[PDB]
């Protein structure tokens, strides 16, 4: 094994061992998404009270 | 009550089992994909260990050790043995094996040019004098291959001249606890053994399956089976000793060797579901009465006159030991 | 000094951020009413706990932290609760009605319609940090808040803070505590949909919380408050180096860093020990060390054996010195199936406190002399994705309980959409580990 | 603040109604005054969920009486909680609706709609956060069945985002009023199909074999079988009436329980029924007599279906360790009857308040695909009638066609099937 980068401090201390070595959407496309999800609640409302409209 | 699931259609010794539970009247089957099971008796490949333990109020049990593949796989057998310090490179009783992807090709061909210079590569079997005929036949598979000293004295029984194999039985309960059942089985070939004729492929091979394809299956014992009762008369008549002193004190100590060496690895001691499982040793016996391990096979299927003994064993010291319900194993120590 | 933001959403989120922050005044000596008598500099500085805490005039130290809810029930409780002087109204943030378990009602519905708020309170905290580091939010995946809320949260946070790091913690569902049938649904398409916003995410399984109750705390039937009083623990153990002196882990990019190699995979498995009933011998140092390799002591149920490591973070609580670690850690490499993927080095990094672990008085905790959290990147976790992507499976097919997401506005595609991505997660980790 | 707006409509919508009120009002401590009297707060932390405050902490049932004429109305004010109603809330004709549905949907009940969604809006507009509305009626008769649909139709016209819950009493020839309580039925359950989100059914054939075979009452009035369903109501809104983290809302439980938005039809049950009662009650004798067939109120065998989602409520001091033993023990004994593609779909909840006289009980609230025996019931009986058009002419002299019943019966034809495909899949 080997010990490194041994830091020690007041509260404490720490180091690294090593056993072995090795071998976005934008604003305005959340809000889109936002509103066309409000768009398709409202046409499934409009068509219930369309349905109970009749 | 108590509930078990089957997802191996094919399995012999598991077909059994399943009907000694539903004999008991206190063990109930459920459908394949049914999640709220005691007991899995679960497929050879694949098998979702992952999914197992997570159903609540349920201690789940299956048939299958996760990992136990490095010992029933013939490459990572022989990789096992070589990189594991309990095993060992020194280790006596498995014979000198290399692993040639289509890698240790190169210190194979080092050991061989030391050198008797025959050798069997398997993985569908060539067995060869030259190094070059091996080689060239690997690379015309494509499959990961495995080639080892070919036991050009093994153990001859007589009369008949004839090779043989033994297969032993070992169930490993959820404790590993490791039973040795005492029934094991001699898988004989038929045909006098020929040191000049490696074409041939059936005085040099023991299966079942190649010597009911040789035309002397059943001249001598039936099926090319014998069992251990005749085995030991035969010892003590031709040989002055007895099965369990020239060859059994060797099988419990190879069998015990290769279990405790990846007990850490798949042991379910303190896992969230629980483990057991079958395994099909075979082995060797050259003729200084030495055992040598062939390999270990982790589904194995049964001898046909011993099918009802080693699965009420199992439904025994392996099911109801974690299900209680309202010895014809040797418990080797460790 | 670096400020961190902390973010509770949705039931268990707040219940875990009161249990967090009443744990965080016990460490860092700070009462109820705010005061920190040990604090010399009044009204302000740049000592490390103030990371977490900002300062009035008055010497009021007060959590940089913000609470919102889809109704009011749970975050009343912190209004009126012990630590009720620690927080000021506009951190509260609470709505009329919740989003029914239900994910495209927690993040299209009613998250649209309080976005703008939160972001807003959000802003003001930010305003008062010198060098704002980043967040850190907790949130359950199957509440409809805590699923679908957070991943409408995550994705204005990247916008709004686009070089600011994000770290969650991570409530997965378990049955015998879990309170809808539809929590698969929710996990999965709040993971697709946060996945690349978040840079290291603590996933920890009530199952094993659960489990862990029972059977080191002798405690019949665990509640939520068992529970995240455990959590806390848990929590407090990573998030310490942010708010204690140390040269490990003391910025939110030191996560990423070192914990997480390939951006996807950014799920630590946590493994913590020793876990003992106060109401009942000191664990040494190999002991406890030993076991962050038992599956009993995980945050989530897995077997580490069969998969391979990409990273090992040590982090020790009380009376270790580095010695005993390195004894321990040469002991265990010896007995223990310890595989690491051949272009990681074999390796683990090392932080010890001195300070031992705090414990709620009254608690079901007894205090211990040493403690340490294992935090292991793992592929074996994965095993919790085919859990979860399996139950999925077995509702999609017969599109049971899909017409509640639907009658949201959610389409019928994101399920899809959501569903292929957490394939895509499980083959990385078949890739990497196997 | 979660409110819930309870109407109720009819001779049995009342009865069953006034009942309700009666049983809750006593768990919560309020007298017949609408002044609390209690000793937990646990009786009012989630008390506004039924009742408003009034002047002087005065409680007052957030309840609608309804009916086509005034004489289970009269009797329900002279009844033992009677004043407790707000008067304004009592709303009612002279006409009556003489079991006929159309009579109900189209003209005695039209001509009264408008009174009742004016007490509904009322109430509604002082709700902090309504939750939605609870229905109780039966499908048998002219009021409760046909005005009762229409009211929901109203009523989602005007609260379309805003749950709506029903206790239905279906009707049986066994404790029947009238012969065309099949076409009144058959027409009230498509109404029920489209404006619903959660339908408790509860079967007047299975409530009098309870109280015949099991209460051992030979003689077993409407009053006896108002004994069950109220207990049963009691049960299945403990969760919201009580400091809870299941089902504790309706729409929580719509999610929980509804898979497919036209299965909303659940059996309820209910442990312990006995006979007239000091002996104490076991968690395992609670857990097998509330999944028992004969424990159930809708005279549907849970063995000849699959049940789809399960909601169990304890109720009591009790080992909720035990409440989850026994609880995973019945599904992992009889895990044939619960679907597997609903993964974990039994969800228990435990209150430490319990009923009246008891000290432990159970409700069970299933959806199971055995309730296709319940409409097939229905549907034979209406057929029966049907084919050769009898007393069809109650309904065409008030206006309706033949081709409405015929939808109807093929609109209940096509839900039997639908359960049938789920109870296979
Ligand atoms: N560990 C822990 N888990 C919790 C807690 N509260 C809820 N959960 C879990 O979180 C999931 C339910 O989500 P919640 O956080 O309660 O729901 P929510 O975020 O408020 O979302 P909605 O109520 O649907 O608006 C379930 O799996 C619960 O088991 C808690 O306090 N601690
Ligand atoms: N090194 C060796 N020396 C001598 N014989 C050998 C040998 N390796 C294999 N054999 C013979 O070849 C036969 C088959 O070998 P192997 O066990 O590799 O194949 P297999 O896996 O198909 C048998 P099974 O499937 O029944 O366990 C054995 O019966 C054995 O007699
Ligand atoms: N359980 C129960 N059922 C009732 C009661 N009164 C009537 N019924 C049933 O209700 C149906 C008759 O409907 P009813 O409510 O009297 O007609 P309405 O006043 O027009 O709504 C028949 O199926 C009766 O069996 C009651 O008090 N309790
Ligand atoms: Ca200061
Ligand atoms: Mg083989
Ligand atoms: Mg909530
Ligand atoms: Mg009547």
């Amino acid at each position: 094994m080997e010990v490194i980068e041994l830091n020690k401090c007041t509260s404490g201390q720490s180091f690294e061992v090593i056993l072995k070595p090795p071998s976005d959407p934008s604003l305005e496309e959340i809000q889109k998404k936002l509103e066309a999800a409000e768009e398709r609640r409202k046409y499934q409302e409009a068509e219930l009270l369309k349905h109970l409209a009749e | 009550m108590y509930t078990f699931v089957v997802r191996d259609e094919n399995s012999s010794v598991y077909a059994e089992v399943s009907r000694l539970l539903l004999a008991t009247g206190q063990w109930k089957r459920l459908r394949k994909d049914n999640p709220r099971f005691n007991l899995m008796l679960g497929e050879r490949n694949r098998l979702p260990f992952g999914r197992l333990g997570h159903e609540p109020g349920l201690v789940q049990l299956v048939n299958y050790y996760r990992g136990a593949d490095k010992l029933c796989r013939k490459a990572s057998l022989v990789k096992l043995i070589k990189t594991s310090p309990e095993l060992s490179e020194s280790c006596t009783w498995f014979p000198e094996s290399y692993v040639i992807y289509p890698d240790e090709r190169e210190v194979f061909l080092a050991a061989y040019n030391r050198r008797g210079n025959v050798w069997i590569a398997k993985s569908g079997i060539l067995i060869s004098s030259e190094a070059s005929e091996l080689l060239d036949f690997i690379d015309e598979q494509g499959q990961v291959h495995v080639i080892q000293k070919y036991l050009e004295k093994p153990l001859l029984l007589e009369p008949g001249h004839r090779k043989f194999d033994i297969r032993s039985w070992v169930l490993v309960d959820h404790l590993y606890n490791i039973y040795l059942y005492r029934e094991g089985v001699l898988r004989t070939s038929s045909e006098p053994y020929n040191s000049a004729n490696f074409q041939d492929k059936t005085c040099h091979l023991t299966n079942h399956c190649i010597q009911k394809e040789s035309k002397n299956y059943g001249r001598y014992e039936e099926g090319n089976e014998m069992f251990f009762e005749e085995f030991n008369q035969y010892l003590m008549d031709a040989l002055n000793t007895t099965l369990e002193n020239s060859i059994l004190l060797q099988i419990k100590h190879i069998i015990r060797s290769c279990l405790m060496c990846i007990e850490p690895a798949i042991s379910t001691k303190h896992l969230h579901y629980q483990s057991f499982q079958l395994f099909g040793f075979d082995f060797m016996v050259d003729e200084e009465l030495k055992v040598w391990l062939i390999e270990v096979n982790g589904a194995p299927a049964c001898a046909q006159k011993l099918y009802a003994e080693l699965c009420q064993g199992i439904v025994d010291v392996a099911i109801s030991s974690v299900f209680p319900l309202a010895s014809i194993f040797i418990k080797l120590h460790h | 000094m670096r400020e961190c933001i902390s973010i509770h959403v949705g039931q268990a989120g707040v219940q875990i951020g009161n249990a967090c922050w009443e744990l965080y005044c016990l460490e860092h000596g700070i009462q109820p009413d705010g005061q920190m008598p040990s604090d010399k500099t009044i009204g302000g500085g740049d000592d490390s706990f103030n990371t977490f805490f900002s300062e009035t005039g008055a010497g009021k130290h007060v959590p940089r932290a913000v609470f919102v809810d889809l109704e009011p029930t749970v975050i009343d409780e912190v209004r009126t609760g012990t630590y009720r002087q620690l927080f000021h109204p506009e951190q509260l943030i609470t709505g009329k009605e919740d989003a029914a378990n239900n994910y495209a009602r927690g993040h299209y519905t009613i998250g649209k319609e309080i976005i703008d708020l939160v972001l807003d309170r959000i802003r003001k905290l930010a305003d008062q940090c010198t060098g704002l580091q980043g967040f850190l939010v907790f949130h359950s995946f199957g509440g409809g808040t805590g699923s679908g809320f957070t991943s409408l949260l995550m994705e204005r946070l990247s916008v709004d803070y686009g070089k600011k790091s994000k770290l969650e913690f991570s409530i997965y569902p378990a049955p015998q505590v879990s309170t809808a049938v539809v929590e698969p649904y929710n996990s999965i398409l709040t993971t697709h949909t946060t996945l690349e916003h978040s840079d290291c995410a603590f996933m920890v399984d009530n199952e094993a919380i659960y489990d862990i109750c029972r059977r080191n705390l002798d405690i019949e039937r665990p509640t939520y408050t068992n529970l995240n009083r455990l959590i806390s623990q848990i929590v407090s153990s990573i998030t310490a180096s942010l708010r204690f002196d140390g040269a490990l882990n003391v910025d939110l990019t030191e996560f990423q860093t070192n914990l997480v190699p390939y951006p996807r995979i950014h799920f630590p498995l946590a493994t913590y020990a020793p876990v003992i009933s106060a109401e009942k011998e000191q664990l040494s140092v190999a002991e406890i060390t030993n076991a962050c390799f038992e599956p009993a002591n995980q945050m989530v149920k897995c077997d580490p054996r069969h998969g391979k490591y990409m990273a090992c973070c040590l982090l020790y609580r009380g009376d270790v010195v580095p010695k005993d670690v390195n004894a321990a850690i040469a002991t265990i490499k010896t007995k223990r199936s310890i595989q690491f993927v051949d272009w990681c080095p074999t390796g683990f990094k090392v932080g010890i406190n001195y300070q031992p672990p705090t414990v709620v008085p009254g608690g079901d905790l007894a205090k211990v002399q040493r403690a340490v959290c294992m935090l292991s990147n793992t592929t074996a976790i994965a095993e919790a994705w085919a859990r979860l992507d399996h139950k999925f499976d077995l509702m999609y097919a017969k599109r049971a309980f899909v017409h509640w997401y639907v009658g949201e506005g959610m389409e019928e595609g994101e399920f899809s959409e959501a569903r292929e991505d957490m394939a895509a997660l499980e083959k990385d980790y078949e890739e990497v580990g196997v | 603040m979660r409110e819930i707006v309870h109407i109720q409509a009819g001779q049995c919508g009342n009865q069953i109604g006034a009942k309700f009120w009666e049983v809750i009002s006593d768990e919560h401590g309020i007298d017949p005054t609408g002044s609390y009297h209690g000793d937990s707060d646990l009786q009012l932390e989630r008390i506004n969920v039924y009742y408003n405050e009034a002047t002087g902490n005065k409680y007052v049932p957030r309840a609608i009486l309804v009916d086509l004429e005034p004489g289970t109305m009269d009797s329900v004010r002279s009844g033992p909680f009677g004043q407790i109603f707000r008067p304004d809330n009592f709303v009612f004709g002279q006409s009556g609706a003489g079991n006929n549905w159309a009579k109900g949907h189209y003209t005695e009940g039209a001509e009264l709609v408008d009174s009742v969604l004016d007490v509904v809006r009322k109430e509604s507009e002082s709700c902090d956060c309504l939750q939605g509305f609870q229905l109780t009626h039966s499908l048998g008769g002219g009021t409760g069945s046909g005005m009762g649909t229409l009211l929901i139709s109203k009523i989602r016209e005007e609260y379309p985002d805003r749950i709506m819950n029903t206790f239905s009493v279906m009707p049986s020839p066994k404790v029947s009023d009238t012969v065309v309580e099949p076409y009144n039925a058959t027409l009230s359950v498509h109404q029920l199909v489209e404006n619903t989100d959660e339908t408790y059914c509860i079967d007047n054939e299975a409530l009098y074999d309870i109280c015949f075979r099991t209460l051992k009452l030979t003689t077993p009035t409407y009053g006896d079988l108002n004994h069950l369903v109220s207990a049963t109501m009691s049960g299945v809104t403990t969760c919201l009436r009580f400091p809870g983290q299941l089902n504790a809302d309706l729409r929580k439980l719509a999610v929980n329980m509804v898979p497919f938005p036209r299965l909303h039809f659940f059996m309820p049950g209910f442990a312990p029924l006995t006979s007239r009662q000091y002996r104490a009650l076991t968690v395992p004798e609670l857990t097998q007599q509330m999944f028992d067939s004969k424990n159930m109120m809708a005279a549907c065998d849970p063995r000849h279906g699959r049940y789809l989602t399960v909601a169990a409520i304890f109720r009591g001091r009790m080992s909720m360790k035990e409440v989850d033993e026994q609880m995973l023990n019945v599904q992992n004994k009889n895990s044939s009857y619960f679907v597997e593609w609903i993964p974990n779909n039994v969800k228990t909840a435990v209150c430490d308040i319990p009923p009246r006289g008891l000290k432990m009980s159970a409700t069970f609230i299933g959806n199971s695909t055995a309730i296709q025996e319940l409409f097939k019931r229905i549907s034979e009986q209406f057929t029966a009638m049907f084919r050769r058009k009898a007393f069809l002419h109650w309904y065409t002299g008030e206006g309706m066609d033949e081709m409405e019943f015929t939808e109807a019966e093929s609109n209940m034809n096509d839900l039997v099937s639908e359960y049938q495909q789920y109870q296979d899949a």
